[PDB]
């Protein structure tokens, strides 16, 4: 119960860095195989227009 | 398991057995090393050809049976349930109470087990061992464990084991530190005082 | 044998050096005086030079036989076809230019499927050296691939594949059980160890630092690379601040692409 919260919580973080902040670009991405307490999530927050150079 | 090195340090002129433990369980807590609890190893001496049937508090279950210089059983419960039943192959041979009596302590997953050499009731010699973890082949990390030895004992710094001479590639046993208690049990026996 | 043809170098260049400098010597002295206004910054000069030339003369020849020391030891028609060959090779290194992997890449905006046994035959490739390490392909769940590897008596290790690129990759020691009780390869544990968990981070900052959008090959190449310097644990001290213990911690972080063990204050 506390991982499915803290996940719920930190999709509600997130959500709320998406909604209030779209200026560069925000990314989340999880990972397709995961365990039962703990997991692996990727989040990116990079520019507009040139994010291949930004690495 | 682990690396280790035994040795001894006498009292050293200064005041008295207990007295260069307590130093070096200061320069220790200097150090800022956290503990891990006590250690004893007990030793016990049979014969018809030398038995040593003996203990280590590390790991009760493990019944150390060694000849004088043969290969060593480390055995459990029931090998000392069949060990009573011959008592004319192999005699008691009591009085063999040689015995490190001490404390272990813990920095960043380094192990010493330090403490005092009693023949019994009556101490009689400080016994010194420092060891790590996570050396799984032997003789590969010996400038680790000297510059630990060299780093907080000051004098009465060793090197070179005994069981650093029986060289193989393969991973560090507990029959290795065993028997570096055992050659540390010869050493104290004969002076006694 | 080319030690001799090359050691030679010296000594036949060192025999020239000779005759040129004796020469200096003879012509130099035999100039007369060039007085360059006083005679104090020319007289005094006179025995400078005299001195250099003759000493220069003289190192020559001692320095010759130090080189001597070390040394030891249809007709001609066809034999011009032979070398063209051997020259060819170096034509090959004539269209190699140094740019080599450095490009001058821009943003890549613009304005798949490869089956499992071309992963068995990428990782037969790299296996075949290296006997003190060992590989183990496994897929238990699904076709991705995840490999138990040894390293001598030191290193116990699962390498998680996933969609032919890299998943995941956890350390662990030697003798410790890197099954499940049900056999199968544990997938999320931990390594119980502080040093082990300290370069796990490590390892993950090397997998996201060998970036190739098209060639993951040469990016898990270099991992094992990069891993292979980790034998020699417990067994360098750190190159800058010369025990191994920094806080009781002996160095691991090897440099991108500067393998040498370090730690994160010794950088
Ligand atoms: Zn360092």
């Amino acid at each position: 119960a506390k991982h499915i919260f803290l996940r719920s919580r930190a999709a509600a973080t997130i959500d709320s860095l998406a909604s209030r902040i779209e200026d560069p670009q925000i990314q989340a991405h999880w990972s397709n195989i995961n365990d039962v307490y703990e997991s692996s999530v990727k989040v990116l927050i990079t520019s507009q227009g040139y994010e291949q150079i930004c690495k | 398991m682990g690396v280790t090195c035994v040795s001894q340090m006498p009292v050293a002129e200064g005041k008295s057995v207990q007295q260069t433990v307590e130093l070096l369980t200061r320069k220790l807590e200097m150090l800022g090393a956290e503990k891990q609890g006590t250690f004893c190893v007990d030793c016990e001496t049979y014969h018809t050809k030398l038995m040593y049937v003996m203990h280590n508090s590390e790991y009760p279950l493990s019944c150390f049976a060694l000849f004088e210089n043969g290969p060593c059983l480390i055995a459990d419960t029931n090998f000392d349930v069949l060990m009573v039943k011959l008592k004319g192959f192999f005699q008691s041979a009591k009085a063999s109470k040689i015995e490190t009596r001490g404390t272990r302590y813990q920095y960043c997953d380094f192990l010493v087990k330090v403490g005092t050499v009693t023949m019994g009731p009556s101490a009689r010699g400080i016994s010194v061992e420092v060891e790590y973890g996570p050396c799984v082949v032997a003789s590969d990390c010996w400038s680790l464990l000297l510059e630990f030895l060299q780093s907080f004992l000051g004098s009465h710094t060793p090197g070179a084991p005994a069981v650093f001479g029986n060289r193989h590639d393969a991973v560090y046993g507990p029959a290795d530190t065993m028997v570096q208690y055992m050659e540390l049990f010869n050493k104290i026996r004969k002076q006694q005082q | 044998v080319s030690v001799n043809l090359e050691a030679f170098s010296q000594a036949i260049s060192a025999i020239q050096a000779l005759r040129s400098s004796v020469s200096r010597v003879f012509d130099c002295l035999k100039d007369g005086m060039r007085n360059k206004e006083t005679l104090e910054g020319r007289e005094k000069a006179f025995i400078a030079h005299f001195q250099d030339n003759l000493h220069s003369v003289n190192r020559d020849l001692n320095e010759l036989e130090r080189l001597s020391n070390l040394v030891g030891k249809l007709y001609s028609q066809l034999l011009q076809a032979y070398k063209w060959s051997n020259k060819l090779q170096y034509h090959a290194g004539l269209a190699s230019g140094l740019l080599n992997q450095q490009s001058l890449k821009r943003s890549a905006n613009q304005m798949l499927v490869l089956p499992p046994q071309y992963v068995d035959d990428v990782i037969s490739r790299i296996d075949r050296m290296f006997p003190e390490m060992s590989i183990h392909l496994s897929r238990p769940n699904g076709t991705s691939a995840m490999l138990l590897v040894t390293l001598g008596k030191v290193l116990k290790v699962i390498v998680v594949m996933r969609s032919l690129f890299i998943d995941r990759t956890i350390v662990k020691g030697y003798n410790e059980n890197v099954y499940t009780e049900d056999g199968k390869l544990d997938i999320w544990s931990k390594s119980n160890y502080q040093v082990f968990q300290k370069v796990t981070d490590h390892a993950t900052t090397a997998l996201l630092h060998y970036q190739l959008p098209q060639m993951p090959d040469v990016v898990v190449r270099s991992f094992m690379t990069w891993l292979r310097s980790y034998i020699k644990l417990f067994q360098a001290p750190c190159q800058r601040c010369g025990k191994f213990l920094q806080d009781g911690l002996p160095p691991t972080w090897r440099d991108f692409r500067t393998l040498e063990a370090f730690h994160d204050t010794c950088r």
